[PDB]
RNA sequence: GGCAUUGCCGCGAAGCUACCAUCCGCUGGAUUAUGGCUGAACGCCUCUAAGUCAGAAUCCAUGCUAGAACGCGGUGAU
RNA sequence: AAAGUUACCACAGGGAUAACUGGCUUGUGGCAGUCAAGCGUUCAUAGCGACAUUGCUCGGCUCUUCCUAUCAUACCGAAGCAGAAUUCGGUAAGCGUUGGAUUGUUCACCCACUAAUAGGGAACGUGAGCUGGGUUUAGACCGUCGUGAGACAGGUUAGUUUUACCCUACUGAU
RNA sequence: AGGGAAUCUGAACGAGAUUCCCACUGUCCCUAUCUA
């Protein structure tokens, strides 16, 4: 068959640094609504 | 409509194919050996026209 | 619809736009083509008929009984040279169709002029309305 | 064709010879098939797979639950209301672009204490939060107390909304 | 429209409608925005899907609304027909509902389209998108009770017969199991049971048959101790322009007293007064004349066990239905037989010659060895007609030998002259 | 507009401005109108209207 | 015949050309959904787990086009 | 006597930034209640709580390539699927996806043909492959006359990537 | 010796404008060939 397209594993520089970026926030956020 | 390459219609033409089809080509192929064999005894004689 | 039989290709003389002449005793005495039932698609191309096509035609010149209605019109002169398989390439004096319903059954109970042998051949009752086959 | 033409003919001619054997066997099947599923269904097909199956649980569990407990027995972008007087109101609103369509005139209330909810007409915006010009303006943010028309019909005449309708459609109320 | 009504659209079952129409929109518009494009393009992203899921559900909405027969507006015997098997009050609450229905979702996607042009972000967009078809989803579930009643009823409307209220019919009575279902079997070709219990059939029957070159139509009947089986068999009486054939069995058999068909008959009399009644038989003879009493009424005796006096019922039926120089034959066609298509012994034509030759399409039909020619060793015809420049058949006549020797004569009486010098 | 012209007092054609100007409209007017007692049947049916006039 | 910014008109070969003309445009394996066989897992069952047959205009071949100018071969010529 | 107040706040001035895919985006709304797997620092009476459910309600001409979220063509499954016709669903991108009248703001649509006239991408694809209709003598700064209200044909200004007998893709040729 | 008929505009008009009717044409369907 017509083998469709396959996702890419390569993580560029801006996904993986924003991945960080993005880890990070969700600490902020865990660190407050543990007070509550 | 179904395609060159359908393969039911492939099926069908190989049940015509063990027929009719084949045998016909298979009597004009001897017909025309036939006709190569005679065209070597036309020029055999040919040989013999020299060879008297 | 109606055709008898298979339909073989000749050349394409009345396109889209073509005004042809009636020749059934009817009332009208000529045809404008709107549309062509049963016909090819290209880009840019106009659909075109050719003798003994089903078209879709308006009468223009003829009796308002006949008008106000588009109906379906068979052609039976076509005048643009098409080929038989008996050698000769040949055509007629005019276009000229006649017109009946989608079953093919014609409304007029006679035709004027000659009728195209093919469109004779694929339309029984055209034949019965003929009085000048070729 | 005539009313039950397969019925009578199962009644006189039978279903088919493997008919018991090829449904038995498929339901046998289906044990595997639905596993066989669950590990393949790739993307979307397989959420509302996941979907189903979890609610053909639920209804199950409370099939046995119900079963076992039965055994024991600028232009403003926001959502706005406007008062009847709205030709010739705004003195001090010079070009404060209010749309028709974001007006929205009948308020879908709850009421608490009785769990029925009546879609009434809202007369008054009392008391917008976040800004006193809203309160003006007659904007619906969520926290706006406003005042609900009892025509239809103990009430009380105010209701604190609840919903962002920038974000759904209607404006949802609560009475207190 | 006309008799019957097997063309609906299917009904959703209100879960599955959803499922449908919601999917439709997911894979029949584009998908995919980023956040970071013009506000315009996400605008008319969610408005174009808003708009889709409308023209969706109305769709399907007028499909069911059009398809289905309007009940009061068809004819008497099939409003009051439909309104026997089903609950007519609630036959026009579930196209109500469906009509309520439909003009909500306009009313919905109208409203948020309206209220999606003043959008600020990608969020408040998304939220008004999912309120606007959440919504319409609420609306078709609230539809899961009509529309599972709506399919039931496209069903069985779907294989309801197709009665003709102006073609001469012929209503088929008695009670419940007297043997009228063994009179259409052996009138007609209609698979009707003779099943040993009271109510065996359960609808209206109908048997074509012809006769005097016209098209007649049987209709067999339940039967009439109410019930909608039972009031299904009344109204069809009172409705149709027709004669009733009230049977009865003067046996042990029916298990039912011949008085209570004497009852009944009378009691149903007024609706069938109309009608020209004819009566058959299948102190006490007395009361075979206090049926008799009635002013259009016939008696007739006859057995089913033979095909003759079954035929004479329909004969007489029928006969109050229409009330209320010198040719040339060659010998050779005079002395030849009929063809016998189930004969062992008989002449082969072409159609069985290109069966055993094989094929329709493949066999050649040979022109020769079908015409008529002085010697048959010549009978594969060769027939040169053209010979250099001139063709044959213009040349040729009888004769020709007698002809050219003329010539031949006008050879010499032209050589010695001195043409050719 | 001669079945117009036999059966009113004054036809007048316009198409006034603010119309399409490609369009092929005409606004005719007929002010006045005679009110016959004896009305031409063969004349306002349109059979008999549009038979074209004959070939030159 | 010189000549006419090829003065103008009719026909018109060769050439070029038009579905405005004519001809020609395929057959084997592997599969997808699906339908199955034997059959475990699980002392029933079960198209699948080990196996296994069929099955789409799908795929890969056959066919159709170029030939690597740093791929190769065989053969003629002193 | 004039004074308190101002997020009712309208004009001139000073501050503070706005507008960065941190895998974006798609089909099922929101509000309130009814259940309610559990978790709550013990734990149902510190509270959160999914699926359901109940309440009313800038446009368009032409080509190349790609995607499938497929309208048709191919093969299947379900459907009161008698046959024909059809509805939903699965695999599927191999191949197809037409011709005319359309301009009070078309962000509409008409009337046929066709097997069917499917939806999108090529981030300002296709405005240096191009036109058909809109700003008002549309940028920025400064000045003059002006109560709440605007003008002056004042005055100064900026509006450079387009051609490459470059580069190389692509066709063909030595 | 290219038409014709209406209308909008300043009864014919004026190479005013628009619409329609009739005729004509490679503008097109659909390009093909020749010469400079």
């Amino acid at each position: 068959m017509r083998v469709r397209k396959r996702q890419s594993r390569r993580t560029s520089t801006k996904l993986k640094e924003g991945i960080k970026k993005k880890a990070s926030a969700h600490r902020k956020k865990e660190k407050k609504m543990a007070k509550k | 409509a179904k395609s060159l390459r359908a393969s039911s219609h492939l099926n069908a033409k190989s049940v015509k194919r063990r027929g009719v089809f084949q045998k016909a080509v298979d009597a004009r192929e001897q017909r025309i050996s036939d006709k190569l064999k005679e065209d070597l005894l036309k020029q055999k004689l040919e040989d013999l026209k020299k060879k008297e | 619809n109606g055709a008898q039989g298979t339909k073989f290709r000749i050349s394409l003389g009345l396109p889209v736009g073509a005004i042809m002449n009636c020749a059934d005793n009817s009332g009208a005495r000529n045809l404008y083509i709107i549309a062509v039932k049963g016909s090819g698609s290209r880009l840019n191309r106009l659909p075109a008929a050719s003798l003994g096509d089903m078209v879709m035609a308006t009468v223009k010149k003829g009796k308002p009984e006949l008008r106000k209605k588009v109906m379906p019109a068979i052609v039976v002169r076509q005048a643009k040279s098409w080929r038989r398989r008996d050698g000769v390439f040949l055509y007629f004096e005019d276009n000229a169709g006649v017109i009946a319903n989608p079953k093919g059954e014609m409304k007029g109970s006679a035709i004027t002029g000659p009728v195209g042998k093919e469109c004779a051949d694929l339309w029984p009752r055209v034949a019965s309305n003929s009085g000048v086959v070729v | 064709p005539q009313n039950d033409y397969i019925e009578r003919h199962i009644k006189q001619h039978g279903k088919r010879l493997d008919h018991e054997e090829r449904k038995r066997k498929r339901e046998a099947r289906e044990s595997h098939k639905i596993s066989e599923r669950a590990q393949k269904l790739t993307g979307w097909k397989g959420k509302q797979f996941a979907k189903k199956r979890y609610a053909e649980k639920v209804s199950m569990r409370k099939k046995i639950k119900a079963h076992e407990q039965s055994k024991v027995k600028r232009m403003i972008t926001k959502h706005t209301f406007v008062g009847e007087g709205f030709t010739r109101r705004p003195v001090k609103m010079e070009r404060i672009i209010r749309p028709s369509a974001l007006r929205q005139k009948k308020a879908n209330v709850t009421h608490p204490e009785l769990g029925v909810t009546v879609f009434l007409p809202i007369l008054a915006v009392k008391k917008n939060p976040q800004s006193p010009m809203y309160t003006q303006l007659g904007v619906l943010t969520k926290g706006t107390i406003i005042e609900v028309n009892v025509s239809e019909l103990v009430w009380g005449k105010y209701a604190q909304v609840t919903n962002e309708p920038d974000r759904d459609g209607c404006v949802n109320a609560v009475l207190l | 429209m006309q008799l019957s009504w097997k063309d609906i659209p299917t009904v959703a079952p209100a879960n599955d409608l959803l499922d449908i129409v919601l999917n439709r929109t997911q894979r029949k518009t584009p998908t995919v925005i980023r956040p970071g494009f013009k506000i315009t393009r996400i605008r008319a992203f969610y408005m174009r899907k808003v708009k889709y899921t409308g023209e969706g559900f109305v769709e399907k909405f007028e499909d069911i609304l059009k398809g289905f027969p309007n009940i009061n507006d068809v004819h008497p015997f099939h409003r009051d027909l439909m309104d026997t098997l089903y609950e007519k009050n609630h036959y026009k609450i579930s196209l109500a509902a469906i009509s309520r229905a439909k003009s909500l979702v306009e009313q919905v996607a109208r409203d948020y389209v309206r209220l999606l042009k003043f959008g600020q972000s990608l969020f408040q967009c998304k939220q008004l998108k999912r309120a606007a078809l959440g919504r319409m989803a609420t609306i078709v579930k609230k539809l899961r009770d009509p529309l599972a009643y709506l399919e039931q009823v496209r069903q069985h409307i779907g294989r309801l017969p197709s009665i003709d209220p102006n073609t001469r019919t012929l209503l088929i009575c008695g009670y419940p199991n007297v043997g009228k279902s063994s009179f259409l079997r052996c009138i007609t070709k209609s698979d009707v049971d003779v099943q040993p219990y009271a109510f065996t059939t359960k609808s209206l029957y109908v048997g074509h048959f012809d006769y005097k070159y016209l098209r007649f139509q049987a209709i067999d009947t339940p039967g009439i101790l109410m019930n909608n089986i039972e009031m299904q068999s009344i109204y069809a009486i009172a409705h149709l322009r027709s004669c009733v054939l009230y049977f009865m069995d003067l046996s042990e058999q029916c298990g039912f007293t011949i008085e209570a068909q004497v009852k009944l008959f009378h009691s149903i009399k007024p609706l069938f007064a109309n009608k020209s009644v004819m009566v058959v038989i299948n102190e006490r003879a007395q009361l075979l004349e206090s049926v008799k009493e009635v002013p259009g009424v016939e008696i007739m005796t006859s057995s089913c066990q033979l095909e003759e006096n079954v035929m004479e019922v329909r004969n007489k039926a029928c006969e109050k239905l229409l009330a209320s120089r010198t040719p040339f034959i060659p010998e050779s066609v005079k002395n030849l037989k009929k063809y016998d298509p189930e004969d062992p012994n008989r002449r082969k034509l072409a159609r069985d010659i290109e069966a055993e030759n094989g094929g329709a399409g493949v066999f050649n039909v040979n022109l020769k060895d079908k015409y008529l020619l002085e010697d048959d060793e010549w009978k594969n015809d060769i027939m040169p007609e053209i010979l250099d420049g001139k063709n044959v058949y213009d040349f040729l006549d009888p004769e020709i030998a007698a002809k050219l020797q003329a010539l031949e004569e006008e050879e010499e009486k032209l050589e010695n002259e001195g043409f050719y010098n | 507009i001669w079945v117009f012209q036999q059966l009113f007092e004054k036809v007048e054609a316009t198409k006034p401005p603010a119309s399409r100007n490609v369009s092929a409209e005409i606004f005719v007017v007929c002010k006045g109108f005679k009110a016959p007692k004896r009305l031409d049947p063969r004349l306002l049916d349109p059979k008999e209207v549009f038979e074209e006039l004959p070939d030159g």
